[PDB]
């Protein structure tokens, strides 16, 4: 976006800038064009030889601007299309400028100016663009920086030429206020040097922030933004929408700080309210200390579906099928126990005197082999299916069988 | 009134209502032409509106703006905010606009009007302008 300090063009010709010397130089004409009324500031002392015709714009208040952009529109007439033709004429005039801290009114001072460029035409109005009434108009442009003082002046020099100032237009440059990826960036002003990169701290919209990288933006001299460094993420319980950050729908969630949307509630889980961090668990289901809240609601494992104990030789081979309801998990650990109901009658748990071919508790297999045994005993055995959520439970789940050897 | 010659262009003028209104300007002198201005207390019908034209002799003579001649000014605002609707002209030899017009020292020039409401298509208003020559301006 641009911000204007001046537009003689659209001032309906009521500005009237100081001329010099005292009205013998530059002059203001009206005239029809495209049927609408237009005014110009023209001079044409091609003949009078020794010139120095200034025309000095009012007083432009600086404002925020540091490099201002001047944009003159104008027709210049050719030097051979003059009949008298006194060839001291030209088609180059001069743009100037003054920093001041106080409108010097109609006090004027040439020396006080420095010069920008010597503007010249990209199209001369020649003796023919007249007969037809052809309007050979020039758009030329320039600018200058950087501007320290309160307020400044333009002003033009004529050394004898047939010029005619159609538009003066002054404006400067700021980079649009911006939402770009969950950070908010000001509207903020370009600047004087040519590789001048405005560094602008962004700020994180409602609901979002920085993981470690900072949100930052780069604003150029042409009033453009440039090197997106960083971003902001829709925080714990919220999902990015458009350039907003809308809460998580009826029955969804977003646990951490992620570029990712709202994952819909898992299984065994109660239709969460508006914007829920982790999904609410159902009565009769659980989660572990090293669990993700994505990894749905589970329960301890039903007992081995099938139990047997092949008394193969002297060593009993134990063989059992895996649970019919895993508790929706895949982390089950079989723990096995023993006994000694002797007939006699006195019952009483085993003796470690017996030997196996694998450790007792936590078994990722479905079988072992118990050697080191005592022939004749209602050798009671019981295996157990336990997972990870099998501690939020005193209520056990196991399956048992018995054997005697010879 | 030594560089700038003014004239108010409304029917109720005793130099125009004649028929031979004519003036003597110099090279580099201005000609301000003030339309008929009307206080908001004017009932639309009594508001003079015209369409100024710059023509030659013939064009000046038979009040005819169709054949040849420029259309230079336009008094469509009988209700202009800051006094009367101004239309200016500078009698400078040479002009850097196709738009503009140039003026020869010791020729004469001619201007004529036709009402915007259109009222009585036969007579009309008219100014003549003679240019004092190179050195008779003083
Ligand atoms: C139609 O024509 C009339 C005669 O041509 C106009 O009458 C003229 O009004 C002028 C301004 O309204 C007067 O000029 C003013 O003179 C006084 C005193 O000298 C000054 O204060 C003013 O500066 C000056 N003009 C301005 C720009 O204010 C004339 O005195 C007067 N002329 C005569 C001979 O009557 C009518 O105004 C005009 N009416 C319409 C409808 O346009
Ligand atoms: C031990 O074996 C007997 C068969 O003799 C069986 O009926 C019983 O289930 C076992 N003991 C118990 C606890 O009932």
């Amino acid at each position: 976006k641009e911000v204007v300090l001046l537009d003689f063009a659209a001032a309906g010709g009521e500005l009237g800038w100081l001329t010099h010397p005292y009205g013998k130089g530059w002059d203001l004409m009206q005239n029809i064009m495209n049927d609408m009324p237009i005014y110009m500031y023209s001079v044409c002392n091609v003949m009078s030889g020794d010139q120095d015709n200034w025309l000095r714009t009012n007083w432009v208040y600086r404002g925020e601007a540091e490099r201002i952009f001047i944009e003159l529109k104008f027709t210049v007439r050719d030097c051979n299309s003059f009949p008298g033709g006194a060839s001291s004429c030209k088609e180059t005039f001069n743009l100037y400028y003054a920093e001041s801290d106080l409108d010097y009114g109609t006090n004027f001072q040439k020396r006080l100016f420095t010069k920008i460029d010597t503007i010249a035409p990209d199209e001369i109005t020649v003796s023919s663009d007249f007969e037809a009434r052809h309007v050979k108009l020039n758009v030329e442009e320039r600018s200058v920086g950087p501007l320290t003082r309160k307020g400044f002046y333009l002003a033009f020099q004529d050394i004898g030429a047939c010029v005619a100032l159609l538009s003066v237009r002054v404006y400067y440059k700021k980079c649009p206020e911006l939402l770009q990826g969950l950070a908010h960036f000001p509207e903020t002003i370009a600047g004087s040097d040519a590789p001048s990169l405005a560094t602008v701290a962004g700020t994180c919209v409602d609901h979002a922030v920085v993981p470690p990288e900072e949100p930052r933006m780069h604003c150029a001299v042409d009033g453009e933004w440039l090197v997106p460094i960083g971003q902001c993420l829709c925080q714990a319980g919220y999902e990015k929408v458009e350039d907003a950050c809308q809460a998580c729908s009826p029955g969804f969630f977003k646990f951490e700080a992620s570029e990712s949307p709202c994952l819909e509630c898992p299984e065994h889980t109660l239709p969460s309210p508006e914007g829920a961090t982790s999904c609410e668990c159902e009565e009769g289901f659980f989660r572990a200390p090293q669990d993700p809240a994505s990894m749905p609601c589970t329960r301890p494992p039903s007992a081995p579906h099938y139990l047997t104990a092949v008394g193969m030789g002297a060593k009993v081979e134990l063989r059992w099928t895996p649970p019919q309801d895993s508790g929706g998990r895949e982390d089950i650990v079989y723990s096995v126990t023993c006994e000694q109901c002797w007939p006699s009658g006195e019952c009483g748990p085993c003796e470690a005197s017996v030997r196996y071919s694998e450790p007792p508790h936590g078994l990722t297999r479905t079988s072992v082999t118990v050697s080191d045994l005592e022939p004749h005993m209602n050798y009671t055995f019981t295996v157990e299916a336990r997972n990870g959520v099998s501690g939020l439970v005193t209520s056990r789940s196991f399956r048992t069988a018995s054997v005697s050897i010879n | 009134v030594a560089d700038r010659y003014a004239v108010y262009w409304n029917s109720s003028n005793p130099r125009f209502q004649r028929g031979d209104y004519h003036i003597d300007v110099c090279i580099n002198d201005y000609l301000d032409v003030f339309c008929p201005h009307y206080e908001d207390s004017v009932p639309e019908d009594k508001t003079e509106r015209y369409v100024l034209y710059m023509v030659n002799f013939d064009g000046y003579s038979a009040c005819d703006h169709t054949s040849k001649g420029f259309k230079r000014w336009e008094c469509n605002r009988p209700h202009s905010p800051n006094g009367p609707l101004k239309f200016s002209e500078k009698f400078q030899l040479f002009t850097p606009f196709s738009l503009g017009f140039e003026f020869r020292p010791g020729r004469e020039y001619f201007y004529i009007s036709s009402a915007i409401p259109d009222n009585g298509r036969r007579s009309c208003l008219k100014l003549k302008v003679f240019v004092r020559p190179t050195n008779s301006c003083m």
